[PDB]
């Protein structure tokens, strides 16, 4: 009985979009301290760093 | 001109202070410093009370 026509279907996604965001403060203090590691030598206090 | 400049050491100043450095800083508010006795007493009495 020839009435048989297979189909095929063709959907598309969105991709859409999300992000994440946090703060994270530095001290004053620690960026000083970060400051003089960066040059690390025979200065600047090692159990500092 | 060049604002007045012969060095650190040329009359008389560093006893205000005595020393010890503090170079690694980044802890303190209004913590320690000691010692351990005190003040002269007792064989002047009667067999006091």
């Amino acid at each position: 009985h020839p009435v048989d026509q297979p189909v095929h279907n063709y959907m598309v996604k969105r991709i859409h979009k999300r992000s994440l965001s946090a703060a994270f403060a530095i001290a004053s203090e620690a960026l000083s301290l970060l400051s003089n590691t960066y040059v690390d030598g025979t200065e600047i206090d090692s159990s500092l760093r | 001109n060049t604002l007045n400049f012969v060095r650190f050491l040329e009359l008389g100043l560093s006893v205000a202070c005595i020393c010890t450095k503090f170079p690694e800083l980044a802890y303190v508010r209004d913590g320690v410093i000691q010692f351990e006795v005190q003040q002269p007493m007792i064989a002047r009495d009667g067999p006091h009370p």
